[PDB]
DNA sequence: GCTTTTTTTTTTCACAATCCCGGTGCCGAGGCCGCTCAATTGGTCGTAGACAGCTCTAGCACCGCTTAAACGCACGTACGGATTCCGTACGTGCGTTTAAGCGGTGCTAGAGCTGTCTACGACCAATTGAGCGGCCTCGGCACCGGGATTGTGAAAAAAAAAAGCTGCA
DNA sequence: GCTTTTTTTTTTCACAATCCCGGTGCCGAGGCCGCTCAATTGGTCGTAGACAGCTCTAGCACCGCTTAAACGCACGTACGGAATCCGTACGTGCGTTTAAGCGGTGCTAGAGCTGTCTACGACCAATTGAGCGGCCTCGGCACCGGGATTGTGAAAAAAAAAAGCTGCA
C-alpha cells in the first residue's frame, strides 16, 4: 500500500511539474509517460511505458 | 536512575545493529559515539513529527506524523500507513 | 552578509562569490542551501592541516 | 585440559550471519520508548504516542544505524583496519552530507 | 519476485522479508527504492571479503 | 556530425585544476581516466533528463531550463540560470 | 645539486600554490569548446540533430565542475582517512559508494 | 531570483501537504508558519515566524 | 655446520547450525454479508490547446591570427607500502543481576465524528498604477605595468643533544 | 666532567611569486520613460471549517510472574599503529606543439507568438454495484522435541623456514 502511494505521488508529482513547466492546465497520458521515463530505471521504464500504452489503446478501442 | 534513557540503548543492542551492518570488530569509543548520532537522528525526526501533531491541534503523536516526518528527512518508511 | 563580503573585497556590487562566501560561512544558510550550487560561486579557501608543510 | 574456546572474531562472524538472516528489532522496546518520550519532552509536554508511532520510529532508527554501520565498515576497511572507530562514522556522515 | 522468495522459504504467505529479498536482489527495483526503508525487512546476507577467515 | 572521443578534450591539466580547487595536493596517474568516466556518467544522467524535458516540450533545442529542471531532479539544484 | 639555479621548488610547494590560486577564483577550469563538443557528443546517443542554448551548455559546465570539485573534496578525505596525501581511484569509488551514487 | 523561487516552492509545497494531510482545502498563514518551522533552521525560523506574524497583524489592523 | 626456535603446515576432533522426521495451538488471513458511498451514465456548456501561419531570435558554421595552454620528456625527491615489532584494546565466556515482556485489569483523555451556521474566499466587472521592456549614461571594475613585499630553499654557521671515554668517590 | 660527534638549530643570501597601487577604457548597472496588464475595489454567492456536543477508541497506569538479556569480571589473542626501510611514481621545470579563444560575418532552423475553432474535460443528477466495515472460520505458521548431518573452526602434532651459536682457520 505504501509502495503504490509512494510511486503514485512520484509520477503524479513529476507529471504536475511537466504540465506546469509547459504552461499546460491538463495532465494527459503523455505527462504520465514522460514522468515514468524520468522516474523509472531503464528496463522497468520500457515495460512500464509498454503496459501503459497497451492499457490506453485497449481502453480507447473499448470506449 | 536515568534522566538519560539514552544509556538504555545498551552496548549489546549497539553491537547487534553493527552485526546486521556486517561490522566484525568494534572500538570501545563507538557505543557513546553511536548514542550521540542516534539522538540527533531522533531529535530531527521527532521535532518534525511533533510539528505535524501541533499543526493538527492534537496532543497524541500518530504513526502518520512520524511517516510524514521521515519522508521530509529523505528516509521514506513503508508499512505504517504510507 | 553578501554586502559585507563585497565590502571586505573592496567592491561596491555583490557578485556570485560574495553570495557563496556569505552562505558557506553562515552555519544556518549553509544548511538551508546544503544541496544548492551557486553558479560562478567557487568554494571556501580550505587546505586540510595534514597537507601543509610540516616545518 | 580446557574444553573449547572460540578465537576473537569467530563468534562476531557467527552473530553477523544470524542478524543478517533475521528482521526482528535489535533494540529493547521499552528503553527505546522512554528515550522517544524523553526527547519529545524538549519539544512539547504531556504528549501521547500511538504504539505504531513508537514502532515506526524504532524501525526507522534501527534501519538508519544498520545502514550507517555498513558505510562506517567500508571506511574502516579503506584505512586497512577491521575495527570501526568514531572517525570512520564521522567520515561516513561527512560524505553523506549529514554533518558539517 | 516476493511470491518466489516465499515459495523458496516453503511459505504460503508473503511477509516483509520476501518483499525485501525481492527488491534488494533486483538491480532496478533496488534503485527505484534506494531511499525507502521496508519495515521488518532486515538486510541481504553480505560479509566483506577481508573479514572472512581465509 | 562528429563524435571522435571528445572526452580526451577533458585534459590532465583541467582535471588537476578541478582537484586543486577541491584542496587535493597529490594525484595518482590512474585518476585522470577514472574522472573522465565519472564525468561522462554525470553528463549522460543530467543530459538524458534535460533531453526528455526537450522532447516533451516538442522542441529540437535544449534550453537552460531543461538542464535546470534536469539538475533539480538529480538532487543537484543550480542557481543563476532561471527557475 | 646546489647552484643548479632553477631554485627547483620541492614537490608539493607549487601544488599548494595552485590550491590557493583555484580556491580564490570562480572561473571555469575545463576549456569551453572541448566541453561543448563532449556535451553534443553525449546528447547524440539520446536524440539526433539537437540544438543547445549557449546558457544550457554553461549551466551543464557549472553543474559538472561543482560536482567534480565536490567529489574531489570527498575523495581527498578518503585518501587522508587511509593516511595517504595522494588521491587514487578507490578513494573516488568509496566517496561515490557512501554518497549512494554507486551500489 | 533562483533563491526566492526555490524557497517559495519549498514553503508553498510543504503547506500544500499540511492542508492535504489534515483534509483542509485552504492554505492559511498557519500552514505557511508550520511549513517555515519544518523548513528553516532554528534562528532563521524564529526571525521568519516573527516577521511573518508582525506582517499579518499589521496587515489585518490596516484592513 | 650445529643445535635450537619460531613460524607455518597439515591432520584430527569438537561444536554449533541446519534439515528431516514427529506434533500442537493460536490468531489473523480470508471470505462472506449487509449496505455505504463513490463510480458510472448521459447531458450541457465553456474553454484548453491543437494547428496553421508568421516573425525574427539566436544557434550554427566558418575562417584566420595570436598566444596561452597542452604536450612530452628529463630528473629526483618524497611518498606509498611492505615488513617488522610491541603493547593492550577488544572478544570470549562465565556467573550474577536486572527489568523487559507478557497478559490482565481499570480509568479516562482525547481522537474523531456529526450537525449547525456564518465568516471568509472564489468569482466577477470596472478601475488604474505598479512593473514591464526599451533605451541611454557614466562610473565601477577588469586589465595592465611597476614597484613593494612575502615566502621559499639552499648552503653555511652556530647551537644542541647525543656518543664513546675516563677516572674518582 | 670530558672531549668528541651527530642532530637540530639559526642565520644569510638569492630569487621567484604574490600583492598592492594608480592609470585606462569599456560596458553593464542603474535609472528614466511610456505603455500595459495584473493588482485592486467593491459586489454577490456558496460552502469550508470553527465550534459544541457526544461516542467510545486506545492510550496510560498498574500489577505480578517468568525468564532472557544485561551486566562485570578474568583472561589472552590478534589487531592497531609505531618504526624502519626501499623503489619509483609523481611533481617540477623546460622546450616544442597545439588548438582554444577571439571577433567577425553569413545563413536559417525553429522558438515562440497570434488567431481560429472544436474536441475534450468539468460539472451535474440519477442510478447502482464495487468496495467498505464487521464478522466468523479454520489452516498457516510459530514453536517444540528427537535424532542425523554438514558447516565452521580449534586444537594438536608434525614440517619448514628462521635464528640462534660457535669454533675454525
Ligand atoms: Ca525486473
Ligand atoms: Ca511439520
Ligand atoms: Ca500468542
Ligand atoms: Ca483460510
Ligand atoms: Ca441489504
Ligand atoms: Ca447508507
Ligand atoms: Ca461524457
Ligand atoms: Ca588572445
Ligand atoms: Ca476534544
Ligand atoms: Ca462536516
Ligand atoms: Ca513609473
Ligand atoms: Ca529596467
Ligand atoms: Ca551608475
Ligand atoms: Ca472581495
Ligand atoms: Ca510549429
Ligand atoms: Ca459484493
Ligand atoms: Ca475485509
Ligand atoms: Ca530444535
Ligand atoms: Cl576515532
Ligand atoms: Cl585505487
Ligand atoms: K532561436
Ligand atoms: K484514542
Ligand atoms: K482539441
Amino acid at each position: 500500500n505504501s509502495f503504490v502511494n509512494d510511486i503514485f505521488e512520484r509520477i503524479a508529482g513529476e507529471a504536475s511539474r511537466l504540465a506546469h513547466y509547459n504552461k499546460r492546465s491538463t495532465i494527459t497520458s503523455r505527462e504520465i509517460q514522460t514522468a515514468v521515463r524520468l522516474l523509472l530505471p531503464g528496463e522497468l521504464a520500457k515495460h512500464a511505458v509498454s503496459e501503459g500504452t497497451k492499457a490506453v489503446t485497449k481502453y480507447t478501442s473499448a470506449k | 536512575v536515568l534522566r538519560d534513557n539514552i544509556q538504555g540503548i545498551t552496548k549489546p543492542a549497539i553491537r547487534r545493529l553493527a552485526r546486521r551492518g556486517g561490522v566484525k570488530r568494534i572500538s570501545g569509543l563507538i557505543y557513546e559515539e553511536t548514542r550521540g548520532v542516534l539522538k540527533v537522528f531522533l531529535e530531527n525526526v521527532i521535532r518534525d513529527a511533533v510539528t505535524y501533531t501541533e499543526h493538527a491541534k492534537r496532543k497524541t503523536v500518530t504513526a502518520m506524523d512520524v511517516v510524514y516526518a521521515l519522508k521530509r528527512q529523505g528516509r521514506t518508511l513503508y508499512g505504517f500507513g504510507g | 552578509l553578501a554586502g559585507n563580503a563585497a565590502r571586505d573585497n573592496k567592491k561596491t556590487r555583490i557578485i556570485p562569490r560574495h553570495l557563496q562566501l556569505a552562505i558557506r560561512n553562515d552555519e544556518e544558510l549553509n544548511k538551508l542551501l546544503g544541496r544548492v550550487t551557486i553558479a560562478q560561486g567557487g568554494v571556501l579557501p580550505n587546505i586540510q592541516a595534514v597537507l601543509l608543510p610540516k616545518k | 585440559k580446557k574444553p573449547h574456546r572460540y578465537r576473537p572474531g569467530t563468534v562476531a562472524l557467527r552473530e553477523i550471519r544470524r542478524y543478517q538472516k533475521s528482521t526482528e528489532l535489535l533494540i529493547r522496546k521499552l528503553p527505546f520508548q522512554r528515550l522517544v518520550r524523553e526527547i519529545a519532552q524538549d519539544f512539547k509536554t504531556d504528549l501521547r504516542f500511538q504504539s505504531s508511532a513508537v514502532m515506526a520510529l524504532q524501525e526507522a532508527c534501527e534501519a538508519y544505524l544498520v545502514g550507517l554501520f555498513e558505510d562506517t565498515n567500508l571506511c574502516a576497511i579503506h584505512a586497512k583496519r577491521v575495527t570501526i572507530m568514531p572517525k570512520d562514522i564521522q567520515l561516513a556522515r561527512r560524505i553523506r552530507g549529514e554533518r558539517a
